[PDB]
């Protein structure tokens, strides 16, 4: 049950990630909507810098480092 | 890539605390069962849990009906219960030991459940093959291929070793 | 000269710590481990020699789950498709 | 080659093997027969022909060894051939039959003084 | 209090280090390391490893650098000095100091430059770390002990040690 | 040699009990039979999570139910 | 986060404490005559501190102890496994390894 | 004392059998990382202020040797994050591997430190151990063999068998004449090493004996050239033929057997079709003999008997296994087509 | 990303002028024996920040040599100026 509820929580988390991105500029020196940045397809467990973008503010400060360094 | 859309989510999702999450949690997923070990198996079994979604609202809703269960016939005991426990640090299963009959009074003997000790999350299971079974592994792109043997009938050195002169 | 005893006879000396995946005593990955089992099972019967010209596909983005030294690229220019143009118009989000 | 760490493995049964009388392993030892008699020597024995427990058991040791040694070398050059006809047998594309031709065809330079 | 509390350990580390990668008068070359030690136990603190940081505290720092310093009285120089004081010291620093700096500088100072400096984006800590996970011990080295599996790892370790007192009963 | 072993306990008696506990630790466990229980807890105790495996024909034993018959006695335990 | 708040606090009143107390009558317009009369009941002293080595050895002699009960250190973190003979067979291997490297030494401390 | 001098004597071996016997780049650390620990104490015996001037100037030229190769383990310890031991995928290793561990062999450059050392260790008992650390790396270099930049293996070959060649021509200790073209030998094993990686160890087994009976006969007394003069009219002429026997040989003169190395390495460095290098190490190498010819003319001239100078009693050092080798050292020229196939 | 430029910069430690000089041979010495957590550092975040979760000993053993060894040749530069009381890496007696 868990679980169940964090795998939803990505793939929402890559579409805001995504779609609130496309919409940012479509440019023609730019790139196609949802590439790969490699060549064999499987799902492969994203990086920090994938679910969070540059936002960075402090619920990442609060993720990242959440654990260490406290309750 | 291919994402699913925004939608099949924003689903009801259990919200509760992690204090009382833990206080029946024990009852609940013995006696259920009926998707949860399967959806391990849309899991482990094939990856990428982007392909499988859908047990996942399965597994979500049979603990939706459970906590929607309990509200209706005793949440007394139980509200009592899961204050106890959430009396915090570490959450302890022994400082409650004395209200745990009093949550469990006629819960497994009204609406007819049991306490399943040291049973539940052990005894490694089965499921089912309902799904197809899938071949096409992971990733799984080619083999190449090998190189071809070498035994035959053999010989001693043909004339000698052959080096400068030196015959034998 | 490399005389390979632990081949003849039983025992193990190391052979166990040396690859990405082996054990991991209570069974828990790495990141890019399943990228090793791909890898592996490229270049096995193959000599080697002609390894460096056959497979290479599957080695290079294993060395590029292991660095992440693209994705952060691509990652990084997308600082430069917003945060040039901040004052020019979507601000992109809207928060929440 | 294959069974590694073998001085020799068994498949060396058909092999002659290497019997005396070859000149080498009466030179094995030769080489030590011109040996013994330096043994002495060097401690001014004086003897030139010293006591012949030490004056033997050199001329013993070589020929056995050189002897126990040779078996192998023999064995060697056969499996260095043997891997090569079976290899040189298939991929006959590797291994072209030549034509039969020579007078009446070939010219070769011509330059005479 | 930022992401940067781990950039900002280790150029403080870079620098413990060029102090006594020159020349001063080594009663104040522990204190170039201690220092290094210190911060350099610092970061390895992140990243979750801890139990593998919090021993060079007590084998190296701790223990060791005492006996580097407990010499150095037998060894003892001849009337002390307060380093980068000289001419002879002071040449050598800066040079060093500022050359990651002028590296630090423009490394990023700016959008990219150029390439062989631009790979390495900043700030989000982008990697470090990976998901969620369940726990054991923690997960990573809380599980490093191990009498299992590793056993000829220890027992060239577990002789070659008995063997250093030997060679130092003797020369002294 | 006994005449030994009590003239070096009137002179030097504490080493004496190190070796005594020196050994009498290294000899006794191969000796008393609680011992090989240790190595039963040890290896039962679910650290991970088991995973079901596919069951077509045998399945030797170990139903879906896991309370119903399925697998050896770990309760020798309990009641120990 | 509140590691280094619980740190910093406690040198800065450490760091603090220091100048109010060596700083401040420091500067007081008290007489403090220069004359060479300070370094108490050892008027001169000159020397260099010479090499004496029971001095010495006592130092190299704990390092090396000290290493491996950093190797013994992660015992109670192994007590629990799978096949746990490797490990009592194998634990007590490094304690008599250390032991042993005392009895050697051990017919020669000198004055300690 | 002296059981552990069996003991000590012992684990060297033992450091350089977990070298040929591993595969994981740790343990080859391991390895020869204890004999930097081990070899030290066999330097002292006589503890006299050489030696230990000495031991400490090795040390600190194997402790960095060492310490370097540590750093470029751990830097494919990030690319690609599979140690064992194959080629280093990666430049920055083999470039940080082959040319900071010609420290331990030392090649062309990297030698201030062979002279150093073997010169004025009081013990020149041996010393004959220092072929021991000839056999440790040499067994990484085999096993490492298809990586290498190849335009450096040989530019610190080339630049070695001509720099230890002059080295010693100016020289008479005979124990710096040996540390010298000690350098040379390292010449022709490791320039020819990307081809055909066997006929290296060939010449590493006839370069093994050879220098190991000039030791066992510079074993009575002998250390300084002008005290091989007061040899052949002194100890025993029977010596004098021996050491005529090898020295020459040692450079190499096809009817012996120290013309077999050569005359096969040449066999594969052409039919690569590379000839105009061989010849500037084949011709080098003969200013490589002018060392021992002047040697030689120590001995077999009776030059000025020492002085009144009598021995009469006989001798008792261990000869042991000299009674052999210049046997083998010098006839086995006859004998083998086998190293090509023996070792192999 | 960045913190494998740092710790590396302090890597080049060596600096060899300053590895064997000059006098107070105990400078040179001292940046050997912290050579070290450039060495064992910059092995314990590669091993760590990828679960490699096995060789995660290893950085334990790269001290317990570079204690064990470096502490031993400590030893000499006592025998050194125990014959003379400076150091002063300008003695050169043994000379070629
Ligand atoms: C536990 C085993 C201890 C091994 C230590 C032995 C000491 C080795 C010292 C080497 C001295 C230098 C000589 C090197 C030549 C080795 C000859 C050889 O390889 O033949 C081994 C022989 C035959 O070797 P082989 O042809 O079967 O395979 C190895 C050959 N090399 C090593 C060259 C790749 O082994 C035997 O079985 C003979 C008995
Ligand atoms: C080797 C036998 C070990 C197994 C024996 C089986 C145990 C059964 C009961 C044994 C009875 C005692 C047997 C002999 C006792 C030794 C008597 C003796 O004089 O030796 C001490 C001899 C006498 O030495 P000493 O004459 O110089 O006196 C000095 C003694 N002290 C230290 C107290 C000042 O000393 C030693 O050499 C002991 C040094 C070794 C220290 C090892 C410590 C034990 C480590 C755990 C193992
Ligand atoms: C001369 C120095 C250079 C030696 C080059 C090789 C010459 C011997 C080769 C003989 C023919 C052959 O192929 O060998 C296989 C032969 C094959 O046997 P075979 O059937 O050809 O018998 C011919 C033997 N001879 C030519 C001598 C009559 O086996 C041998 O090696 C023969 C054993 C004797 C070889 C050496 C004889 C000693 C003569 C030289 C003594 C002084 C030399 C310098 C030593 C110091
Ligand atoms: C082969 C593997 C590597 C061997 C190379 C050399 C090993 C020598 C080891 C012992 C040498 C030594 O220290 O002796 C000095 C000692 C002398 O030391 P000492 O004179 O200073 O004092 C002696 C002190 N006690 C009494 C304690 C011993 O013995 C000798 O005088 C004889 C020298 C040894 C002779 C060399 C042995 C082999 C020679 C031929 C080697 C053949 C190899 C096979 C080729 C294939
Ligand atoms: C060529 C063919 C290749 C194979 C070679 C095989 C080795 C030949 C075996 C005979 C070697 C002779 C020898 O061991 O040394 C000679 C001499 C001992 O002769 P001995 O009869 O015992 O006289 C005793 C008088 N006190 O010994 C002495 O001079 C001094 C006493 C020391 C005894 C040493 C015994 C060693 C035996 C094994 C030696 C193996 C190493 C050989 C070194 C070269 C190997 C290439
Ligand atoms: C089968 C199971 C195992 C069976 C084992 C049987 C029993 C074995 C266990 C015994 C071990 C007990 C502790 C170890 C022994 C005591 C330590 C010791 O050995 O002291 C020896 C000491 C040496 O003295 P000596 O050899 O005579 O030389 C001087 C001659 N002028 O002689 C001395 O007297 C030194 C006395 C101590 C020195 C300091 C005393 C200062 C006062 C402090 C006392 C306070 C401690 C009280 C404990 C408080 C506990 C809460
Ligand atoms: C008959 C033997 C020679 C006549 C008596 C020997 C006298 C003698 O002891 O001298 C040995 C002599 C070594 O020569 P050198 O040392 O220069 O002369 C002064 C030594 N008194 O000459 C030597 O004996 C040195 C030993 C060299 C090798 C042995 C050859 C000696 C000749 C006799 C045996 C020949 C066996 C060879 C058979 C055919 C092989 C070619």
């Amino acid at each position: 049950l868990l679980q169940a509820e964090k795998d939803r929580r990505v793939l929402q988390m890559l579409r805001e990630n995504l779609e609130e991105e496309a919409t940012v500029m479509k440019d023609v020196p730019g790139w196609k909507v949802g590439e790969s940045v490699f060549h064999t397809t499987r799902w492969v467990t994203p990086m920090m810098g994938e679910l969070y973008g540059l936002r960075a503010s402090e619920e990442v400060l609060s993720a990242t480092y959440g654990f260490i360094w406290y309750t | 890539v291919e994402l699913p859309s925004l939608e099949d989510l924003k689903v009801q999702e259990v919200k509760v605390s992690s204090s009382v999450l833990k206080a029946a949690a024990h009852h609940y997923g013995a006696q259920c069962d009926k998707p949860n070990k399967e959806f391990m198996l849309c899991r482990w079994e094939e990856k990428d849990p982007r392909r499988c979604l859908e047990e996942g609202k399965l597994v979500n809703q049979c603990a939706l009906e459970f906590f929607r269960q309990i509200k209706r016939h005793c949440a007394e005991p139980f509200t009592e219960y899961w204050t106890c426990i959430d009396y915090s640090g570490l959450q302890l299963f022994r400082r409650c030991r004395k209200q745990q009959a009093q949550f469990d009074e006629c819960v497994l003997d009204k609406l007819g459940w049991v306490r399943p000790d040291l049973g539940d999350l052990s005894k490694v299971t089965k499921v089912k093959t309902d799904r197809p079974l899938p071949e096409n592994p992971y990733h799984s792109r080619a083999r190449p291929e090998p190189n071809p043997e070498v035994e035959g009938d053999l010989k001693p050195a043909r004339h000698g070793s052959r080096l400068f002169f030196w015959t034998m | 000269p490399f005389f390979d005893v632990q081949k003849r006879l039983g025992v193990d000396l190391d052979r166990w710590m040396t690859i990405q995946s082996a054990e991991q005593p209570h069974k828990i990955p790495s990141r890019c481990h399943a990228f090793e089992k791909e890898w592996i099972e490229c270049a096995h019967g193959i000599g080697s020699i002609r390894a460096e010209k056959e497979c290479k596909i599957e080695f290079e983005d294993f060395r590029e789950c292991l660095l992440r030294q693209k994705t952060m690229k691509r990652l990084h220019a997308i600082r430069r498709q917003r945060e040039k143009l901040i004052k020019e118009g979507k601000y992109t989000p809207p928060p929440h | 080659g294959r069974a590694t760490f073998q001085f020799l493995p068994d498949e060396a049964r058909s092999l002659p093997p290497p019997k005396l009388t070859d000149p080498r392993l009466a030179f094995v030892g030769f080489l030590g027969y011109c040996s013994g008699l330096i043994d002495n020597a060097i401690r001014r024995r004086p003897v030139l022909l010293a006591g012949l427990h030490r004056q033997l058991l050199y001329i013993t040791s070589f020929v056995f060894v050189g002897y126990y040694l040779l078996k192998r070398q023999d064995y060697m050059y056969a499996v260095r051939d043997h891997d090569m006809f079976s290899y040189i047998k298939s991929h006959p594309e590797d291994f072209p039959e030549k034509d039969k031709k020579t007078y009446g065809e070939v010219f070769e330079e011509f330059h005479p003084v | 209090m930022m992401l940067y509390i781990v950039f900002i350990l280790s150029v403080i580390f870079v620098m413990g280090f060029v102090g006594f990668s020159s020349k001063p008068s080594p009663i104040y070359g522990g204190l170039g390391l201690i220092v290094s030690g210190g911060v350099g136990c610092g970061i390895v603190l992140n990243f979750g490893g801890s139990f593998l940081g919090l021993m060079v505290f007590l084998i190296y720092l701790g223990g060791m650098m005492v006996v580097f310093g407990y010499t150095t009285a037998m060894a003892t120089e001849q009337y002390p000095e307060i380093w980068l004081s000289n001419k002879a010291v002071l040449g050598a620093f800066v040079t060093g100091l500022l050359m990651e700096f002028f590296m630090v500088y423009y490394v990023l100072k700016d959008k990219e430059v150029e390439v062989v400096f631009e790979f390495n984006g900043l700030g989000d800590w982008v990697i470090y770390d990976t998901g969620d996970s369940g726990f054991f011990s923690e997960e990573a080295m809380g599980i490093a002990a191990l009498y299992s599996y590793g056993t000829w790892l220890v027992i060239v370790t577990g002789w070659s040690l008995l063997i250093g007192v030997v060679v130092i009963m003797e020369i002294t | 040699v006994a005449a030994f072993l009590k003239n070096v306990w009137a002179k030097e008696p504490v080493l004496v009990a190190s070796f005594a506990i020196a050994g009498l630790a290294v000899i006794l466990p191969t000796l008393s039979p609680y011992t090989k229980y240790s190595l039963m807890i040890n290896r039962a105790t679910p650290y991970n999570y088991p995973v079901p495996l596919r069951d077509d024909g045998n399945m030797p034993d170990v139903p879906s139910h896991p309370q119903d018959p399925q697998g050896p006695s770990l309760e020798w335990l309990k009641r120990l | 986060m509140n590691l280094m708040l619980a740190l910093l606090t406690n040198f800065t009143l450490a760091t603090l404490l220091v100048i109010i107390a060596f700083w401040l009558p420091q500067l007081n317009v008290y007489s403090e005559k220069t004359s060479p009369y300070e370094c108490g009941f050892d008027p001169m002293g000159s020397a260099r501190l010479p090499f004496s080595m029971k001095f010495f050895l006592v130092a190299i002699t704990f390092l090396l102890f000290d290493l491996e009960i950093a190797l013994l250190l992660p015992l109670p973190w192994a007590s629990q496994t799978a096949n746990l003979n490797t490990m009592l067979t194998m634990a007590l291997f490094l304690i008599i390894l250390l032991a042993v490297s005392l009895a050697y030494e051990w017919t020669q401390k000198g004055l300690e | 004392n002296p059981i552990i001098f069996i003991i000590i004597l012992l684990t060297i071996m033992l450091g350089t059998i977990i070298v040929m016997i591993s595969s994981h780049w740790l343990l080859v650390w391991i390895g020869f990382e204890m004999n930097m620990l081990a070899i030290i104490p066999i330097m002292m015996k006589n503890h006299n202020p050489r030696a230990t001037e000495a031991s400490t100037k090795y040390f600190l030229t194997q402790s960095t040797a060492s310490m370097l190769l540590m750093m470029a383990v751990i830097i494919n310890l990030m690319f690609s994050g599979q140690w064992t031991v194959m080629k280093l995928f990666n430049p920055m290793a083999s470039m940080l591997m082959t040319m900071a561990l010609a420290m331990k062999l030392g090649m062309a450059p990297f030698h201030f430190w062979v002279p150093e050392v073997t010169q004025g260790i009081p013990l020149s008992s041996g010393l004959i151990l220092l072929t021991w650390q000839k056999l440790a790396p040499m067994s990484v270099l085999y096993q490492i063999f298809p990586s290498i930049n190849l335009n450096l293996i040989l530019t610190l070959s080339v630049l070695s068998i001509l720099i230890g060649g002059w080295g010693g021509l100016n020289q008479t200790q005979l124990r710096k004449i040996m540390a010298y073209s000690s350098i040379a030998h390292m010449g022709w094993m490791t320039a020819v090493l990307p081809y055909n990686p066997t006929m290296t160890l060939l010449n590493l087994i006839i370069y093994i004996i050879m220098t190991s009976t000039m030791f066992t006969m510079f074993m009575a007394n002998s250390t300084t050239t002008t005290l091989s003069l007061s040899h052949t009219w002194n100890k025993t002429p029977i010596m004098t033929v021996l050491i005529l026997a090898t020295l020459l040989s040692m450079g190499g003169l096809p009817p012996l057997s120290g013309f077999m190395p050569k005359w096969m390495i040449i066999q594969e460095m052409t039919k690569n079709n590379s000839i105009i290098l061989p010849t500037f190490m084949a011709i080098t190498a003969l200013l490589n003999l002018y060392f021992y010819m002047r040697l030689t003319y120590s001995t077999t001239l009776t030059m000025f008997p020492s002085t009144n100078n009598m021995k009469m009693k006989w001798q008792f050092p261990l000869m042991k296994k000299m009674t052999f080798l210049p046997t083998m050292v010098v006839l086995s020229t006859m004998m083998l087509p086998l190293t090509p196939m023996l070792s192999v | 990303s960045m913190v494998y430029m740092n710790i590396m910069m302090a890597f080049t430690v060596s600096l060899v002028g300053l590895l064997m000089y000059r006098s107070h041979l105990m400078s040179s010495l001292l940046c050997l024996e912290g050579m070290m957590l450039s060495l064992f550092v910059m092995a314990a975040l590669t091993i760590l920040n990828s679960h490699f979760t096995l060789a995660s000993m290893m950085p334990i053993i790269l001290l317990v040599f570079a204690a064990c060894e470096a502490a031993l040749g400590l030893s000499l530069l006592v025998m050194v100026s125990n014959t003379y009381g400076t150091d002063y890496v300008q003695n050169l007696n043994l000379l070629q």
